């Protein structure tokens, strides 16, 4: 009765949290805007008190599905617009990718055997990085909506810190259809093998899928047949990302969130994971070590100028108390390159005791310009790095993690290739994307059984 | 009957040709196979999509409802199975 | 003993083909005794049974029945049981992938002791077997004496294997991830394997997308098995009606010695007892018809034995031989889907493909087999109607009754390890690999 | 069968009181017989049943055992056997109301066919009736007999009933909301209804709670019951012990004649068979527990019959009558919880409080029985301990065997419906109010 008595009594910015803060705060940062401090500040006040974009649960919760990717019981797709718009951020467009990411993953779910978490470029994605800050012409270079606009004059092309609020805005108008189409029946797994049954049906290249087809739809009639009721077939969750880039957004959307234990955790509420891009990723400055310090699954990109040492550090920084799937790493190294360079990446990486989740990103590092002035990426490079990406993984014995592509479930004439035979002079038909090219409709949920195959081997 | 004798002798013409599409899915298999050490060495893919449905659909009009699934064997033994 | 008497009165006062010679007086003190013990099923599962065959016959499910020919006492064990109905389990789950429908899983079971006969004809010991619920296998007189007690031995028997049945298919054994591995099992041991491997690891890419998505579930741990026989002995058959109140307060006679009963071939006078009775049942019931029916018997066995035109009630079971079933039931079943009545369309591959080796075992060719329920498919395909079910013969032991399948069976082979009680069945392998087909033929 | 040889020779060289005596040549083909049948229960199960238990121990359930003191050939019945089951499962639905735990269900049934006698024969000569498996309830010389084939009647007895009662319980006798139907016809019926008024009520806004909240659950359609009885009879027992092998690969022994056994407070000698019988097997064993057990006899019991410290394989069973309950159980309790076994605490309210009315008749009073329950309760809240259970004799039959309840059962009523082959058993009324009251106790 030592513990009846303690128990009459005991019922009758914390810590180095802060020092690792201004130590962030301090850091050199690339790729940021020119805008005046004082207008910056009182948005970032204003975004400090809106309702976040998440809610950490969500975000612990993805965590455990992070890990069961990276322990090689999941599989990861990602992908989305390579840079949303204010102009493009409507119902329609935002359905159009949903739908498609959602058909993607039904495909490869049946493929891999295995969950697949569903993770878009979306909700945040408003800022890009430039290799230089003006034009040809002195005009500055556009940035993503959150810094300037696309029209090439110098009123549009003003770095605005306000575009961090219509940024936000657009953000949680965007999260808040994204939770009401995946509840609400577009995330119904029979819905979308009726559309990807149509994709088969109307494509040029049919008979490639039709077999693969015909296979998962036996898959599914047999589920239904085995007696297996509606319950956790009729939505699905799809979780936000985008490139954690502008700084004065980043830190507007900081929280502070207390688990179930009474444990206190920093996470950066603007979206469920976030990366760092390959023109951002110095160990020294200040998005690395900002990732480093908030508790949201983090990814980030590698080149082909990656060494392996180069990648042991960046996952003792980011991932220090060796939690599987708190670090994606995304390799994006050209279809020429990945066979060469990734497997010392994996290798030195596994040695060293982390559990990161290997995805490969086979759109940045495959960009060409074409005769007539058009960025854009041809199919057959995209696949052929996916499919080095795998043979790496099945030669080393690691898990293939996850894929990031850039698409829209628009009818584009961007990237070339794939069932369509999209050439040099389609280009400009429908060529839509403020940024990089994307895969269209077709050409991604091609890729979705061909990846699907990939994963069966 | 009668017809064991022909059956029989319709077999051995069967034998006769499955030798010969075996010995001939061998030897597109060896030059399918050379065509992608030549291309990977280089510097281009392993696979070639527009090339793969092309074939395929070639197949289809020439056979029907099994030229995919023909195709799709012989593709797989040239270039691999993908991943 | 309702208003419904009269009907009972009419039936027992018909005459019945293929029952014993014996001691009435005896006979009618073993049905005093089992007019009061346990049933085998109870009604509210006989009620359940018949939604799932309306499902069956309206083209939404599948009904696969088997097992031994003949059951016998001395083979009414723990291990046997457990094979055939493990058999009839692993066979279910490649059909049911094959369907793209629920199949419905219907054991000769608890109740096939009784065997039907040309004329009890023998030199010496004159009494053929007529099944373990009337004489014994041993040619002698002692043996071969047509006993009435026999009919509680029977009853406890299959009350035992019942139980058995019931306990196996709620802890495990009909578990579809467990049942799944022992096909895989056999695709990796078969001469054969190879024929059935893509199917095999389409069926694994399924099993492993329905975990993938999020479901587990109860209905995957656990499974239905009912049971049945042919309603062939008057004594037995009679002494286990009971009559069962619905939740409508509905007064229904019920034959709850199984689930299912069946009519023979040698017994479906119309005039007779044996349609009568299964006339006056609610069970549902199935009738064999050989190569001699005609669309009009087939009709007239439809207005007899579904008065109420109740989709799944009557089940015909086609056995005409491989190679009569393409001539002879396009027309049957052409009359009876016109007459308005929707029966399952069951094949019997089995009855009609029997004959006698040069060394005297009888026996049947999986091919003809196989080219059987094969036709009987062509025959649905053509007249756009639903295949319906199997009826097969099968234990999941390694006999050598049957000639062919994969381990290729020949005359030679046959009396290596020949068991049946009466006619040669398909060993395991024989029984998995015909699952296989059937799901092809399902597939087209 | 080489470290298992070793202890069954040492088990079965030992003295086994309350045997027949029967020729021994006979026992021993009735033996080679059942040794060959398909067990009542089959192993996978009997695991299952031990994971429940261990829960039980552990402070996370509650046992529910009971049925009629004896089962006869004569009453098992379908009607018989659906009451007692009936009556079970209602009863299990009030207590795992008040326990807010899952209630284990395990009938006294299927083999429950034999009995202690204090002497063999009686003062005029005539050998006492030792239960159906060994002679009949008729007076004469040729029926009280020991007769060995009654062990294969048994045997196919227990096979039905066993039989039904995984068909009733799979088929909507257990289903939770007509369950609560017959709690409320009986609330509604008794003239004690107002005294569970207010309960049933909260029952049943839980039961529409659960169906607001949109739980569609097919575990709220059925329910496991487990067959349990008195391991006494040597021949019996032993003929139906097998060899289960595991999912990982050991092989253990089990009785399966019943998911459950227990020795009896006449047979429990450390240096006896039943007792050493109890320890070779793996199916979950009780022991009864009378008022002379000390709590060093008790701890002895517990090293010998849990050697291996698993939670739930043991149940002690106290039945030590009311006046008794409170002084005997607290240091047994206190004593076996210290040696560090987890047993099962059960009550038997019954065994203790039985006596001879003036009439004749062997009867117990309700409120002996309840305050029996009602001190084990008081002991196990006073230590901290576990309540585990109840073991009760019952039938869903309006007897007049028990005196008291809502009915005011005295001795005059007790000739009107007397039926139990053996001891008192509680009414179907009284049986259901002990539910309700022990739910009360549960609740405290
Ligand atoms: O480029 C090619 O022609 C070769 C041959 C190939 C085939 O096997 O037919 C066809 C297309 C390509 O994917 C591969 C396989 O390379
Ligand atoms: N909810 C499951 C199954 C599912 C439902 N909708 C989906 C859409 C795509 C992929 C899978 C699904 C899952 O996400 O894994
Ligand atoms: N109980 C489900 C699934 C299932 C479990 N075990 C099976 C064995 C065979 C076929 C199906 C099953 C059904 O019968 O539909
Ligand atoms: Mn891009
Ligand atoms: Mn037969
Ligand atoms: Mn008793």
């Amino acid at each position: 009765h030592h513990s009846s008595g303690m128990s009459w009594t005991v019922d009758i910015l914390p810590e180095g949290m802060q020092q690792q803060f201004e130590d962030t705060i301090s850091r050199d940062a690339k790729q940021q805007p020119t805008w005046d401090r004082a207008q910056a500040e009182n948005v970032r006040k204003i975004l400090e008190s809106v309702p976040p974009i998440v809610v950490a649960p969500e975000v612990l919760e993805l965590k455990q599905k992070l890990a069961d990717v990276a322990n090689g019981k999941a599989f990861l797709l990602q992908g989305g617009d390579c840079a949303e718009t204010f102009e493009s951020n409507t119902e329609p467009h935002i359905r159009a990718n949903v739908k498609t990411l959602l058909q993607m993953a039904v495909v490869l779910t049946y493929g891999a055997s295995t969950p697949v978490i569903k993770m878009a470029r979306i909700a945040g994605q408003y800022a890009k990085p430039r290799s230089s800050d003006l034009d040809g012409n002195g005009l500055p270079n556009y940035r993503g909506d959150i810094v300037n606009g696309v029209e090439a004059t110098p009123e549009a092309r003003r770095h605005d810190p306000a575009r961090m609020i219509r940024a936000y805005a657009n953000a949680s108008a965007a999260m808040n259809l994204v939770r009401a189409l995946t509840s609400s029946g577009t995330a119904d797994l029979y819905r979308l093998s009726e559309w990807n049954r149509e994709f088969v049906a109307n494509s040029p290249a049919g008979a490639r899928y039709e077999a693969l087809a015909r296979e998962i739809d036996s898959g599914l009639r047999f589920m239904e047949a085995c007696g297996v009721s509606d319950e956790s077939l009729r939505a699905a969750d799809i979780y936000c990302s985008h490139e954690a880039l502008l700084v004065d957004y980043e830190r507007s959307m900081l929280r502070l969130a207390t688990d179930e234990e009474g444990n206190e955790e920093l996470y950066d509420l603007s979206a469920h994971q976030l990366w760092i891009g390959e023109r951002t990723r110095g160990m020294d400055d200040f998005h690395v070590n900002f990732a480093s310090m908030i508790s949201n699954p983090i990814g980030i990109k590698i080149g082909p100028g990656i060494t392996p040492e180069e990648a042991v550090a960046y996952a003792d920084k980011l991932d220090p108390n060796f939690e599987p799937g708190r670090l994606t790493i995304v390799a994006r190294m050209g279809h020429d390159k990945v066979r060469s360079v990734l497997p010392g990446v994996i290798q030195a990486v596994e040695a060293s005791g982390h559990k990161v989740i290997w995805q490969s990103d086979p759109m940045h590092g495959n960009t060409f310009t074409a005769s007539n002035g058009y960025k854009t990426r041809h199919f057959d490079k995209v696949i052929d790095e996916v499919q080095g990406f795998f043979e790496v993984h099945r030669a080393l014995g690691t898990h293939p993690g996850g894929i990031h592509i850039e698409f829209t479930g628009e009818d584009v004439t961007e990237c070339l290739g794939g069932a369509e035979d999209i050439t040099d002079v389609d280009l400009p038909g429908r060529y839509e994307s403020a940024c990089d090219p994307r895969l269209n409709t077709q050409q991604s949920l091609e890729l979705a059984f061909l990846v699907a195959e990939m994963l069966r081997n | 009957p009668l017809s064991d004798a022909e059956i029989q002798k319709y077999r051995e013409e069967i034998n006769r040709l499955d030798r010969e599409i075996l010995d001939a899915v061998k030897r597109r298999t060896k030059i399918s196979q050379t065509i992608g050490k030549t291309r990977m060495s280089s510097g281009g893919t392993r696979l070639v999509h527009t090339r793969e449905v092309a074939i395929i659909n070639q197949f289809r009009e020439e056979i029907g409802e099994e030229g995919p699934a023909l195709a799709g064997i012989l593709l797989r033994m040239g270039r691999g199975k993908l991943g």
